[PDB]
């Protein structure tokens, strides 16, 4: 296809801090990956972010009941949808699965959710910060995550190495030893 | 505002009717509601940005249409007696259910099996009682609009060529001249009360006026009696000193 | 702490539109325009919550009416194609004769059109494959997950072939062993 | 998905308190929005008040309605109804999760009756300006508790009680009309099927 | 619990 493509995008975003105690609502309209008009609950009205959206910002802000409706969106939309899915979104907990191999020894924790994780090493009684390389957090796209911590620190005479993983779904640290 | 049109319409079974609506609120969503004979209010259609989003299993007879966000038209291809109702057009900011609906004044559709049942009102004015004048120093004129069908009437009082609203009360509903039959002609009454010395000035003129919505000038009419067109029927009285 | 995003788009002249809900980078559900059904990313979600899909279809109608207006507002200037980063991944430890799933991750591309194919030993492999809708990004490009289950072996190579108008030739990432 | 409210007409004297009952029983929608719409005489339908969150109270024009999460109800209340509250009131629900689509209650027609401070009940005969016959029987100036019964005879016509305000005088009066083509018909017996005050004035024509 | 779509607004013409 020689044909040129034209893309419209709109995103209604709900930002939550300390649960539903502090909510911010954003109504965002995009054209060719370039926002042009936006409503912000902190601002309280539609505003053009580019000149391309100024006819919308003035037209929409003048509509009967528009402002009232958008000012109420933090309660009727964001807080509403937050509580509808709270059981399996904010409260989802899947514990990790750890395995340690060498290739340099690697500890890999998979199938965990949410994303916040802390994994540490111990060579052996004390954690050794040197020689650690972290893969970063990997999003599996199926509501699980991955991570490998590759460790360049050759163990020697019966050295017991333990990858310690700390996830919000468990009450005490998860420890496995090599 | 929400403007709809027409206000009244009468037509025989099998004819075509068109209703038009317009809203000036900048809103995205418009509606057709049906108000049947028994004070009920059921939704028929809902349009959003010219696209039909809600259809409450309305007979194929009805064909809403919207070439623009601000306009919503309703057309009934060939009407049945069941279609007699008040049709309310409404608009809402968008299709969210938290939004307030703003309604128009309504279109009053009367579908008849036989247009030969349409009659305009006869109107008569009744002069104040001499007993009421001497007992209370007040004077009540009574207006009767009788023999009309359907009940598409608006009554008003005119004192010295000016419409008056003070001292006036009209029956909220007409009554049936023959409550048995479903096609019974109606009657309506209204009162206008003034001070006795105002009624007793011979320079004062009092007119009861009944606007009747009937057949159009287009409609075919074969009967001998006058075509019961939309018209105004009046009755008048001048004051009496004695 | 948490962000819920209702993300919609419409693409001309392919008449392609999409409606999904994002939670902290993971999709709660999308609406299948063709079948007019709500599609939960996890089947478990559908037993605890609901969504009337037809309200998503009403939005797609509006977005498209808007798009025509927005392209006319913009003198019909097209989108600049942007080629995708792709990455083939494994899901858990790889072990001989132990079933895993291959993951092909497509990132930072626009427009949201893509031809992706799984190649086993240079031959196309079509059965068992799963696929996600395009998912929104904060830079407003798109992401896509393609999954291929398999039993690992030594005499089997695997590739993920990606076609995108931003690329001059098809992009391909390899996985062996 | 159903709404039920007070059926029919309710008559209330001015300054009395009012309750309009409304309960909703919609099997198939979670988190509804509740509305009260009002239609004043000769006017169009308009919103009185609405509540869009489960536990809150909406207020307007002195009216009050609480969205109850346990009694599944949206009762409308007012402590002192005024005569300008005479209207038809509609209770309605919508599904907050889907397209706006109001399910209306049957409607309650409210008639707020004013107090007649100095009744002077009488029945008068009024003759046509253009004809000697017929006449109409005018029952007027009766107190606010008098109820006018309909005819029970197909050939006698009796209208309902009707209140008019002469604003120049700050004067209000109630009135009903009776007429007939019966020769037997007379104003002395036109309202016999009604219970009118004993002191009703019947002038001799 | 049912999810709510925030409706998309029609652009100015
Ligand atoms: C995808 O394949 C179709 C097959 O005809 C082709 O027309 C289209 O250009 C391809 N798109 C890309 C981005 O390769």
């Amino acid at each position: 296809d020689t044909r040129p493509r034209f893309l419209e995008q709109v995103k209604h975003e709900c930002h939550f801090f300390n649960g539903t105690e502090r909510v911010r609502f954003l109504d965002r309209y995009f054209y060719h990956q370039e926002e042009y008009v936006r409503f912000d609950s902190d601002v309280g009205e539609y505003r053009a972010v580019t000149e391309l959206g100024r006819p919308d910002a003035e037209y929409w802000n003048s509509q009967k009941d528009l402002l009232e409706q958008k000012r109420a969106a933090v309660d009727t939309y964001c807080r509403h949808n937050y509580g509808v899915g709270e059981s399996f979104t904010v409260q989802r907990r899947v514990y990790p699965e750890v395995t340690v191999y060498p290739a340099l020894l690697v500890c890999s924790v998979n199938g965990f959710y949410p994303g916040s994780i802390e994994v540490r090493w111990f060579r052996n009684g004390q954690e050794e910060k040197t020689g650690v390389v972290s893969t970063g957090l990997i999003q599996n796209g199926d509501w699980t995550f991955q991570t490998l911590v590759m460790l360049e620190t050759v163990p020697r005479s019966g050295e017991v190495y333990t990858c310690q993983v700390e996830h919000p779904s468990l009450t005490s640290p998860l420890t496995v030893e090599w | 505002a929400v403007f709809q049109t027409p206000n009244y319409h009468v037509t025989q079974v099998g004819n075509e009717v068109s209703f038009n609506c317009k809203q000036t609120l900048g809103h995205d969503t418009m509606y057709w509601y049906k108000q049947d004979s028994k004070k009920l209010l059921k939704i028929m259609f809902s349009y959003n940005n010219k696209q039909l989003i809600v259809n409450e299993t309305v007979p194929r007879r009805f064909s809403p249409q919207s070439s623009d966000k601000a306009h919503l038209n309703l057309r009934i291809k060939s009407v049945e007696p069941e279609d007699s109702a008040v049709y309310l057009c409404a608009s809402s900011l968008d299709w969210a259910s938290q939004n307030t609906l703003y309604f128009g004044a309504g279109t009053r559709l009367s579908v008849l099996e036989d247009l030969n049942k349409v009659f305009p009102p006869e109107v008569a004015v009744f002069e104040p009682s001499e007993a009421e004048i001497s007992h209370t120093q007040k004077a009540t004129l009574v207006c009767l609009a009788t023999g009309f069908f359907p009940d598409h009437v608006e009554l008003s009082w005119w004192v010295n060529g000016k419409e008056v609203h003070s001292g006036v009360c009209t029956d909220p509903q007409p009554l049936k001249e023959q409550p048995a039959l479903n096609d019974s002609r109606y009657a309506l009454s209204s009162r206008l009360r003034v001070s006795a010395t105002f009624w007793q000035n011979p320079r004062n003129h009092f007119r009861c006026q009944v606007q009747f919505y009937g057949l159009s000038e287009n409609d075919e009419w074969t009967q001998d009696r006058a075509k019961p067109v939309t018209q105004i029927v009046s009755a008048e009285a001048w004051g009496r000193a004695d | 702490e948490h962000v819920i995003i209702q993300a919609e788009f419409y693409l001309n002249p392919d008449q392609s539109g999409e409606f999904m809900f994002d939670f902290d980078g993971d999709e709660i559900f999308h609406v299948d325009m063709a079948k007019k059904e709500t599609v939960w990313r996890l089947e478990e979600f559908g037993r605890f919550a609901s969504f009337e899909a037809q309200g998503a279809l009403a939005n797609i109608a509006v977005d498209k009416a808007n798009l025509e207006i927005m392209t006319k507002r913009s003198n019909y200037t097209p989108i600049t194609n942007v080629p995708p980063e792709v990455t083939v991944l494994t899901n858990s430890p790889v072990e001989l004769r132990e079933p895993n799933v291959l993951i092909c991750f497509i990132d930072k591309f626009t427009p949201p059109v893509v031809n992706v194919t799984w190649l086993r030993n240079g031959k196309p492999v079509t059965t068992g494959v799963s696929e996600t809708v395009f998912l929104p990004r904060e830079d407003h490009l798109f992401r896509k997950f393609h999954y291929l289950p398999f039993l690992p072996s030594t005499e089997d190579v695997y590739d993920c072939r990606v076609e995108h108008w931003g690329l001059d030739e098809p992009l391909l990432k390899h996985w062996e062993f | 998905d159903s709404v039920t409210q007070t059926e029919g007409q309710v008559t209330v004297s001015e300054s009395k308190s009012l309750i309009i009952n409304c309960t909703y029983s919609a099997t198939s929608i979670a988190y509804p929005n509740l509305f009260w719409y009002v239609r004043y005489p000769g006017e169009g339908l308009q919103l009185l008040l609405k509540v869009i969150t489960a536990g809150q109270k909406g207020s307007s024009r002195g009216f009050e309605a609480t969205y109850n999460k346990e009694t599944t109800s949206f009762h409308l209340q007012k402590a002192s109804v005024q005569e300008s509250d005479s209207a038809v009131y509609y209770c309605a629900l919508s599904d907050s999760s889907s397209f706006s689509k109001l399910v209306f209650g049957q409607g309650t027609s409210l008639s707020v009756v004013p107090n007649i401070q100095n009744p002077d009940p009488a029945v008068y005969q009024l003759r046509d300006s253009k004809s000697s016959d017929k006449s109409v029987c005018l029952f007027t100036d009766f107190d606010s508790q008098t109820n006018v019964s309909q005819s029970k005879d197909s050939d006698v016509y009796i209208t309902d009680k009707c209140v008019l305000d002469m604003r120049s005088m700050d004067f209000k009066s109630n009135s009903a009309v009776a007429w007939s083509n019966k020769s037997d018909f007379a104003c002395a017996n036109a309202f016999n099927n009604s219970i009118i005050p004993e002191d009703t004035f019947f002038p001799s024509p | 619990g049912g999810y709510r779509a925030r409706p998309a607004k029609a652009a100015a013409t």
